[PDB]
DNA sequence: CTTGACAAAAGTGTTAAATTGTGCTATACT
DNA sequence: GCACAATTTAACACTTTTGTCAAG
């Protein structure tokens, strides 16, 4: 069954949540678009900007660019460790400046990575993703002076690395000094070549007041542009001789140059309608015939001098406002790095033509690859806006794509963000998620996009709304921009709508994000749905209005930390968005047209569509991902049936029948249990392990290379000198582990053979070698044995030796072997578990179904959660979720409660009265009545007034059952618990963190080469660190030796650790260590500084800490 | 002259104390110049040297204790009289 | 908890002096394999096991029970550091 | 063999540093692009800092502890432990005296 | 306990002509009840074969002596057009709950263990009411209700 | 910790340092931690 | 300078510094010989005074020298000492150690204030030097070497060890530390009671002193080898003993949450 | 292959600012505690296993394996040491090793160290 | 325990091949 | 970038030492 709630019906569905990465990239592609009629922006803006190349003399020019079909498919590029890219050819033309001879000759550029279907590229054969960036929009802005109280400082900024910053700060003088790139020069100076002398510096200046005279100088006002041009040029550039034309050609590129100053279209546009003038181009000025014709600097003062005065219409700007901030998308930065990388090619063009043979030349010799190729390869890897894709689950990538980072190269950093770039701005609303953000020190720094929010070309974010005329909801769907919002007066979706009309005379609305009571007349707009007010994950939280942001945060992020499940199940209570989730995430299979299933075959599902053509949709079963989480697609259809286009043919890794399914629904007991649920801990029932609940699959990657050393080349084989038939078992033939065989922690996956560097065996060892006379083979075992804790089966063999077709290997490498390892992990003791309400916890000791708090129907609960972190963390969501689950158990009907619009107390109360009326009736019918124990509980509960006195047990237990609570019998004792205990069906999730992978320890491991300190981390096979904090703690205890143990024998000491493993292994007490050896190195390092460090004893006497070493 | 805890941490006796604190470059200079020898009086000024902490059980008060059982105690109780007769 | 701690702490003036005593004495106990000490066969700190119940090899505990009786003598500059290690290595192999 | 209770710090002098060094590193090279052995005067040169392998001279005429400390008459390397390369410093003789940026800035 | 199929390398493998993977087949193999007509047996080996377009089930097995399926309607796998599937299992009898990870098989090349749910008892619920059958009052009438599958009768339980 | 006169050879400085060092994470809600630093 | 897997090499920045120094100091020595003009000398000699200083404090003068193509500043002598991760704070006043490890934490209701669940596996590799000798004494393998290979290879961990390890465990107690380490009580000494599973059990009361809860928090464990140190671990560093707050003077491990509610 | 230059040990690894590439390199140029204890067990067990041999062959044995002065002495030298021929010493070794063979095939103390 | 006879292994000497270290060119160009 | 002297290396003809076998 299915049931939904809320009276708010969305008019416009959720636009594809995956287009923000795909569409914005698509525009900058123009792959389908013809070479003649294109859009000029995006990637073709990189060619037309860096062209024509002009400089005895030459003129190149851009014409077109072709999109090379991908050299290899997705899969191939993945298993080859090769970037999923494709050739970009380009046709330009090399023309002589004098000869008038034309030479065209198309050339090559390089390989530009293409985006996949989901929206994530493949770099170096790895699945990565480009996260969105955010920074203030270009233009003019005015704010109060950080120094002076009584004024406002204007400013101009184009784009990061597309031009310099501009600020006008009036120093406390009474005169004015503009500042750019760290320097202060008279604002009046700048007007030199700008075309403004004395009489011009007054005409609009006196239109204000006291501010005229600080803008009139004399000492430099006498001269004219070509003089004072070199004047400020000698100052701002004291690196080269103060020449004349060098002050023209220099400053020409600081403003007038449209190619050296790229002011984003948003800047030109917005700053235009801001100041009250208009610009021709994207530039601050114009190189017009010698001198410089003004464009921006004149209108930037007609505002900056107006506001400071106090005239209406001119005012300060909101720095943190969203209409003043844009979003750098994929098709943006990709193009930026493409052009700035292409200019590095343009210079590699201007150095080749100026020499050699200026007669015989073609662009075929004048271009280059690397200045561009490397420029792109750099961005797609090292930049902060490109990291490892989140494949932890389907919803994971879908979130990771819609994430907006304020960090990155041209963003901000953890230093300069106090509050401003963190805090939630009034305008955020239906654009940025007010809650979802990392719980660490990055809170507010990186948020996500709103489910209905959109980003236009300019970069601003527009949120959906609905026009209304006098209590009439219009079908008009307006995407209002950030600034557009502050104008109109918007209502809410929870407003009193009676049949497309307003009901109450006092309706909820606001202005600039300011809630106020409003009339049915003055309502200009309305909200489409409360869903837009939040993000995706946040919208998957039912009864979210009953909880707190703090917990909602985790409640969302953990869903990303979630893992698939073999038996996975969608919640019996959702918000109803899961449907669009499984589709828009493109993790499942649907019907493109109206077909009929020809064959099931959990490998290939053939469907011959009504169009008559036979089309099959091959499936990917059990395939590794980034976090190790399997990718499975379960076929749902018969051997044949006809379906309609859009119908699901196969599930996803996390999907159930087209419903996002994270964890599972179990029977939760809210009650203290012998302090095992202590402090947000979790207990569970063994009965879950039977049905294979919360049991997933994981895969791991293992590879090895055949290196060719100085001595000689190595190789993969089944031959090992000292090996025994046992270890050589699972290796089939060529000396690799077979498919489907066990691998214990320390089993040989793939054997390798190498020639050890020849070194005479030690004398004792030569004798031992002389007893058994074992031949000392040149070659020694180089093999690769799976690390500890990692074990399972083997579902893959991929070996690529070099010199093979379609595979390029690193120089000096013969072959490489890659094995996959599958693991079926069952929910263990201590593994992370959480719900949708942000309640974390680990598994503390499961428990035999035998002794469990069951019910009169002999149904034992599955968890027993602690009723403590509810009143503190204040999340009542899990309470109502479980409350509905309690009835939904007996009715089996799946509920859908939309965010901030859903089932209320009366509704659920009704469902409980219903569920009880049939449940208790099943007891009456089955030949029973009210249990004595139940009578006991009803009584002692009646004494406290939990059930209205004077009513029969049927009605008392009816009021209780509907309250969310019932009678529980302890499987151990058999007696009923004192008070009633709430229970029901709740959705829980087995998170990423697994004890199996997070547990570790060592005794004697490897040591750092520099200092003999033990290695850290896990994989390095090393021990933990003893912080200064720990050292201090031990000092506070007073443990002298225990501290020294941490500082000598167990860390960097040389002879000490050896005398430890020596003594202990024989029983003697550990000797007294000496030199920490980190200190010896410290001393020698100081010696390198010509610092004489001398150790003394008890009387001012030399002490040699280096035994016979440095003595000379 | 009262000063901040930091100032007092850098103005301390041993050089090794402030050396591991901060502004190291400025410490070593002023140290080596006057050629100051640390007495390892402070604990952290010792931890650096990888030695036994002047406090706790390693204290210069309680680390000088000795333990003897009755039988052996009397066995050495005779040892002192074996030098007066020999 | 370590039984006797209230009494142990109540013996020495300091805190750590107790540690120095327990430590050095336990050292003497593991050096000679318990054939030095002041405990009778019923005082011996036995360790129960599925196999057999022997005397607990842990020297720390042995030293505990040792000092708890008071049969031991401790102090600064008690006896010359020479003979103290000379006759201790003699009486027992 | 003796207690350590005190640690001094002084200014090292050129004539002192000359005493520290086991040789002047001349050739600013690391190692041969083929043999991977320390260059004749290279900053890693065994002939001054020490053997790369325990109790083996470079050329390999003295291969055992039987001859300890005896300097090789062929390669010029002192046969000893390979650990000595962590405590044996070098020096570079400057044609023109220079100051230490520390005291300067 | 034990399971094997002609073409399988592991519990995740996919056999042509089958709708589900091996693990979904095991998901129904754990729900498979088979009684022993003899108290003296310590083990057995069930055999199964299916060709053509047919839905395999616990009743499709190869009947033998001392064996009876109590749920012939238990859906195992759906064989599509021409789908050929051979299968065999060893259903041993035991006590308690031992996951496959604790018991080996070593039957042959690919011998895949499975979890063991012995406990033929599904659920048990007892109720204590007020009995009318004795001298005094406030006495109890114990009523114990037993729910088990096919392997053993409630009375026997 | 022992509700008895402090033992000789005690590290009490480090003790104090920790004693006031722990609460330093709860002073958000007065002049708070900045005052403590200011003092 | 050493090579790693794959064959590629590696080197310190101070090497290239110590090199680019000698180059100039050499060329100069050739010029002061062959009779070259004062301009070239004064300039060449300038790059000597700056290079030398670059090997000392790199960056206190001008833009720091970096390997060509990269923006990564070369680390000089002074760069190693000063700083958070410098040879003082990271390799002297704290360091990675031997005989240690860590894992997730789980509640201890059946455990006394002196007890903790220590993972079966984790304890074996923690006490390996001990258990080796315990296997020496207690038959099964002739000697030390035997025990080693008899353990490392093959999870043959049969009762021969699972018990003997308990024999070396009894008495001495290990230490558990929860980060951050604020209160010294954030490191306490507990009895190593071998338990099934990878998790770690801890007493619910003192769990407050560690500022810990079981939401998936993780703790580290070490073993105090020296009997002298072991004494310290049980006498002062023991949890059972320190029940009071060294800060407030008021008790530390006391009823909490559930307990309070019951009582 | 020879073209490409070394790699800066200061190259930060991972997405953090606190990580380096240097520390991720182990140390093979120095004996591990387990290796010291290993070579100790061999140097010991071989000593006691040596004691069970003829006085002349016990010496001649460690003269041919370089266990005495660290250097190996050829038959020509051993024969000049005792006064026998270079033929006698040769046979002496044959019967020597093969004589310890019997005790080793039993005690199994040194059956280890087989890598 | 010891000879004499031999083949394999380790020397010892002179070469052919290769690998590496150097000086240098000329329209003019600052 | 190249002709080429400089020096290193692998090349190889062949002498002497050292492990070794059948027979005293
Ligand atoms: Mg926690
Ligand atoms: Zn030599």
């Amino acid at each position: 069954e299915i049931k939904r709630f809320g009276r708010i019906r969305e008019v416009i569905p959720l636009p594809p949540l995956t287009e923000i990465q795909v569409e914005s990239y698509k525009k900058a592609l123009q792959a389908d678009v013809p070479p003649e009629k294109r859009e000029n922006v995006g990637i073709q803006a990189a060619f037309k900007e860096t062209f024509p190349i002009e400089e005895g003399g030459l003129v190149l020019d851009f014409l077109e660019y072709r999109i090379g079909d991908p050299p290899f498919s997705q899969d191939e590029c993945r298993e080859k460790d090769l970037t999923y890219q494709a050739p970009l050819y380009a046709r330009l033309q090399l023309i002589h400046k004098d000869t008038g001879l034309i030479k065209e000759d198309e050339v090559f550029l390089g390989h530009l990575p293409l985006m996949t279907e989901d929206g994530s590229f493949i770099i170096n054969g790895a699945d990565r993703v480009i996260v969105s960036q955010i920074h203030r929009s270009p233009g003019v802005y005015f704010t109060p002076d950080p120094a002076r109280p009584g004024r406002y400082i204007a400013s101009i900024i184009p784009l990061p690395k597309r031009g310099p910053w501009i600020d006008l700060e009036v120093e406390a003088s009474g005169v004015v000094t503009m500042k750019v790139n760290k320097r202060k020069f008279p604002l009046v100076l700048l007007l030199r070549v700008l075309g403004y002398d004395q009489e011009t510096l007054v005409r609009e200046l006196s239109a204000y007041g006291d501010l005229v005279q600080g803008l009139l100088d004399e000492a430099v006002l006498a001269m004219r542009p070509e003089e004072a041009m070199v004047r400020l040029f000698t100052l701002l550039r004291p690196g080269d001789p103060p020449k004349k034309d060098k002050a023209l050609a220099y400053l020409f590129g600081l403003l007038a140059d449209p190619k050296r100053y790229d002011l984003g279209e948003a800047g030109r546009y917005k700053a235009e309608e801001k100041l009250g003038v208009g610009l021709s181009g994207r530039t601050l000025v114009r190189f017009e015939d010698g001198e410089f014709k003004d464009e921006v600097f004149l209108p930037t003062l007609r505002y900056l001098f107006a506001l400071t005065a106090g005239v209406p219409g001119h005012e300060v700007d909101d720095i943190d406002h969203l209409g003043n901030r844009r979003i750098r998308t994929v098709g943006e930065l990709m193009a930026d790095q493409f052009r700035v990388g292409l200019a590095r090619l343009a210079r590699g063009v201007r150095e080749r033509m100026v020499m050699g043979s200026p007669d015989t030349l073609t662009p075929a010799k004048l271009v280059n690859s690397r200045p561009l190729e490397a420029a792109l390869r750099e961005f797609f890897s090292r930049s902060q806006l490109s990291q490892f894709k989140d494949e932890t689950n389907p919803l994971s990538s879908l979130r990771h794509k819609r994430r907006i980072s304020a960090l990155g190269p041209g963003g901000l950093t953890r230093e300069r963000a106090g509050f401003d770039v963190r805090d939630v701005h009034r305008t955020h609303y239906g654009r940025i998620c007010p809650v979802e953000t990392p719980e660490g020190a990055n809170i507010g720094l990186i948020t996500s996009l709103a489910a209905y929010a959109r980003v236009d070309a300019l970069g601003f974010i527009r949120t959906p709304y609905r026009r209304v005329k006098n209590g009439v909801v219009t079908e008009e769907v307006v995407y209002m921009t950030a600034s557009e919002e502050d104008r109109y007066t918007i209502a809410q979706a929870n407003t009193p709508l009676e049949g497309d009309r307003i009901a109450t005379d006092r309706v909820v609305a606001r202005r600039r994000g300011e809630p106020v009571i409003v009339a049915p007349e003055e309502v200009e707009f309305m909200d489409v749905s409360p869903k837009q007010v939040f993000s995706l994950n946040t919208n998957l939280i039912p009864f979210l209005e009953h909880d707190d942001a703090n917990r909602a945060l985790m409640g969302s992020n953990m869903q990303t930390q979630a893992v698939p499940l073999i038996r996975a199940q969608a919640p019996v209570v959702m918000t109803g968005l899961e449907e669009r989730v499984v589709r828009d995430s493109l993790a499942a299979l649907y019907a493109e047209e109206d077909g009929e299933v020809v064959k099931v075959d959990g490998t290939r599902i053939a469907v011959r569509y009504e169009d008559g053509r036979l089309v099959e949709h091959p499936l990917r079963r059990y395939a590794r991902s980034n976090q190790g989480t399997a990718f499975d697609q379960r076929p749902r259809v018969r051997v044949g049936q006809r379906v309609k286009k859009g119908d699901l043919l196969a599930d996803g890794p996390a999907s159930e029948e087209g419903f996002l399914a994270l964890g599972q629904n179990v029977l939760v007991a809210i009650m203290p249990f012998d302090g095992y649920n202590f402090e947000d801990a979790i207990v569970i029932s063994e009965e879950l392990l039977k049905r294979d609940f919360y049991t997933s699959i994981h895969i791991e990657r293992y590879e090895i290379e055949a290196r060719d050393t100085k001595l000689g080349p190595e190789r993969i084989t089944r031959d090992i000198p000292h090996l025994s038939e046992a270890a050589l078992r699972d290796l089939d033939e060529e000396g690799i582990v077979r498919i489907g065989a066990e691998v214990k922690p320390g089993d040989i996956l793939v054997g390798r053979t190498s020639f050890k560097g020849e070194q005479e065996p030690s004398p004792e060892e030569r004798l031992l070698r002389s007893i058994f006379g074992e031949k000392a083979r040149d070659v020694k075992d180089t093999s690769l044995r799976v690390p500890p804790g990692e074990g399972g089966i083997v579902v893959g063999r991929l070996r690529l030796r070099r010199g093979d077709p379609g595979v390029e290997l690193k120089p000096g490498v013969r072959e490489v072997v890659r094995v996959f390892v599958a693991q079926k992990r069952k929910l263990q003791v201590g593994d992370k578990l959480a719900n949708r309400h942000g309640n974390k916890g680990v598994v503390a000791k499961i428990l035999p179904v035998e002794d469990m708090p069951h019910l009169p129907d002999g149904t034992p609960v599955d968890v027993i959660l602690n009723p403590l972190g509810v009143p503190s963390r204040m999340n009542l969501g899990q309470i109502l979720e479980t409350h509905l689950g309690l009835a939904g158990y007996f009715l089996g009907q799946r509920y859908i409660s939309p965010v901030f619009d859903g089932a209320t107390e009366p509704e659920i109360k009704e469902l409980l009265a219903e569920a009880f009326n049939l449940y208790f009736g099943k007891r009456q019918g089955e030949g029973f009545g009210v249990d004595k124990r139940e009578k006991e509980v009803l009584a002692r509960a009646e004494k406290l007034g939990l059930v209205s006195p004077g009513k029969s047990p049927e009605e008392q237990l009816k009021e209780l059952f509907d309250l969310g609570k019932v009678v529980l019998y302890d499987g151990r004792t058999g007696e009923p618990f004192e008070g009633p205990i709430v229970v029901g069906q709740m959705f829980i999730m087995k998170l990423y963190h697994m004890v199996e992978d997070k547990m570790h320890a060592r005794s004697t491991g490897p040591y750092s080469l520099i200092t003999q300190q033990p290695l850290g981390g896990k994989a390095q096979f090393g021990g933990q660190r003893f912080g200064e904090m720990e050292v201090w703690a031990l000092e506070a205890y007073g443990a002298a030796h225990t501290l020294q143990e941490m500082l000598t024998i167990k860390s960097d000491d040389i002879e000490g650790r050896n005398a430890a493993y020596q003594a202990i292994i024989k029983g003697e007490d550990v000797p007294e260590p000496s030199v920490p050896e980190s200190f010896r190195v410290l001393v020698k390092e100081l010696q390198a500084l010509a610092l004489d460090v001398q150790t003394l004893d008890e009387k001012d006497n030399p002490v040699d800490i280096f035994e016979g070493l440095a003595s000379k | 002259l009262l000063m901040g805890v930091t100032k007092s941490a850098l103005s301390t006796k041993s050089w090794l104390s402030a050396a591991s604190f901060q502004n190291t470059t400025h410490v070593l200079t002023e140290a080596a110049i006057a050629g100051k020898k640390d007495e390892l009086i402070g604990l952290k000024e010792n931890v650096i040297l990888g030695r036994l902490i002047p406090a706790g059980t390693g204290s210069d008060f309680v680390r000088f204790t000795q333990v003897v059982d009755q039988r052996t105690l009397k066995a050495i109780e005779e040892a002192r009289k074996e030098a007066v007769e020999a | 908890a370590e039984p006797g701690i209230d009494k142990l702490f109540g013996m020495v003036d300091s805190k750590y002096r107790l540690t120095v005593v327990v430590a050095k004495r336990a050292q003497q106990l593991l050096r000679h394999r318990f054939k030095n000490t002041v405990l009778e066969p019923e005082e011996r700190p036995k360790m129960r096991t599925l196999e057999g119940l022997y005397d607990d090899p842990n020297a720390v505990t042995w030293a505990m029970k040792e000092l708890l009786t008071g049969r031991l003598f401790f102090g600064e500059n008690l006896v010359p550091e020479d003979r103290l290690q000379k006759e201790m290595e003699r009486l027992y192999p | 063999k003796k207690e350590v209770r005190k640690v001094r710090i002084a200014l090292a002098s050129p004539e002192k540093i000359r005493s520290w060094s086991y040789g002047e590193v001349e050739k600013p090279e690391t190692i041969n692009y083929r043999t991977l052995k320390p260059e004749r005067d290279g900053l890693f040169d065994e002939r001054i800092f020490g053997p790369i392998k325990d109790y083996e001279c470079a050329c390999g005429k003295y291969k055992r502890q039987r001859f300890e400390g005896k300097v090789c008459e062929r390669c010029g390397v002192e046969v000893t432990r390979s650990i000595v390369r962590r405590y044996r410093m070098g020096h570079i003789e400057l044609a023109t005296p220079a100051a230490h940026i520390w005291f300067v800035k | 306990t034990s399971v094997y199929i002609e073409d399988v390398l592991h519990e995740f493998s996919t056999i042509p002509g089958v709708k589900e993977d091996v693990v979904e087949i095991i998901l129904n193999l754990k729900e498979l009840v088979v009684r022993f007509l003899d108290p003296k047996m310590a083990s057995t080996t069930l055999i199964l074969r299916a060709e053509g377009p047919k839905e395999v089930r616990a009743g499709d097995f190869t009947p033998s002596a001392d064996v009876e399926i109590m749920n012939p309607d238990l859906h195992i796998a759906t064989l599509e057009e021409g789908g050929k599937l051979y299968m065999e299992v060893r259903v041993d009898r035991g006590v308690g709950y031992v996951p496959a990870e604790r018991h080996g098989i070593k039957d042959r090349i690919n011998a895949i263990p499975v979890d063991a749910i012995f406990s033929p008892v599904r659920r048990v619920a007892f109720q204590v009411e007020d009995t009318r059958l004795g001298q005094r009052t406030d006495l109890d009438k114990l009523t114990l209700r037993i729910w088990t599958d096919g392997s053993v009768t409630p009375l026997e339980a | 910790s022992m509700a008895r006169p402090v033992s000789i050879g005690e590290a009490v400085g480090v003790v104090a340092a920790e004693s006031i060092g722990e609460p330093g994470t709860q002073l958000t809600m007065t002049q708070g931690l900045p005052r403590v630093i200011e003092l | 300078m050493v090579q790693v897997d794959g064959g590629r090499f590696a080197t310190s920045d101070l090497n290239d510094l110590y090199r680019r120094l000698i180059n100039r100091n050499n060329r100069l020595k050739k010029l002061l010989a062959q009779g070259a003009p004062e301009i070239i000398i004064r300039n060449e000699k300038r790059m000597l005074q700056e290079a030398v200083d670059a090997v000392i404090d790199n960056g206190r003068r001008g833009s720091p020298v970096t390997n060509p193509g990269s923006e990564r500043p070369l680390r000089s002598l002074t760069d190693i000492l000063s700083g958070k991760q410098g040879r003082f704070r990271q390799n002297l006043l704290g360091k990675r150690v031997d005989y240690s490890g860590r894992s997730v934490i789980v509640v201890g209701p059946q455990l006394k204030l002196h007890q903790c669940g220590l993972p079966k596996r984790m304890a074996l590799e923690l006490f390996k030097p001990f258990l080796l000798k315990k296997m020496e004494e207690k038959a099964f393998a002739p000697n030390v070497k035997a025990a080693r290979r008899m353990l490392e290879r093959q999870r043959d961990i049969k009762d021969e060890v699972w018990d003997a390890l308990e024999e070396v465990i009894h008495g001495k107690v290990v230490l558990l530390n929860r980060a951050p380490t604020l209160h010294r009580l954030g490191i306490q000494a507990f009895q190593p009671v071998l338990v099934e599973g990878q998790s770690i059990q801890l007493h619910p009361l003192v769990c407050e002193a560690f500022n810990a809860d079981f939401d998936g928090d993780q703790m580290a464990v070490h073993v105090p080898l020296s009997s002298f140190a072991q004494a310290e671990a049980r006498i002062q560093m023991l949890s059972a003993h320190n029940l009071l707050s060294p800060a407030s003077g008021e008790p530390l491990a006391k009823p909490s949450r559930d307990i309070i509610l019951g009582l | 292959k020879i073209a490409q230059e070394p790699v800066s040990l200061e190259t930060p690894i991972g997405d953090e600012k606190d990580s380096f590439y240097g520390d991720f390199i182990p140390d093979e140029n120095l004996p591990s505690p387990v290796e010291a204890a290993a070579q100790s067990l061999l140097s010991e067990e071989l000593e006691k296993a040596l004691s069970k041999l003829s006085e002349r062959e016990a010496m001649v044995l460690k003269l041919r394996k370089g266990l005495i002065d660290g250097r190996e002495h050829t038959l020509e030298e051993v024969g000049a040491y005792f006064g026998v021929t270079r033929e006698r010493i040769r046979q002496i070794e044959n019967k020597a090793l093969r004589k310890l063979k019997y005790h080793e095939s039993r005690t199994r103390k040194l059956r280890d160290f087989l890598e």
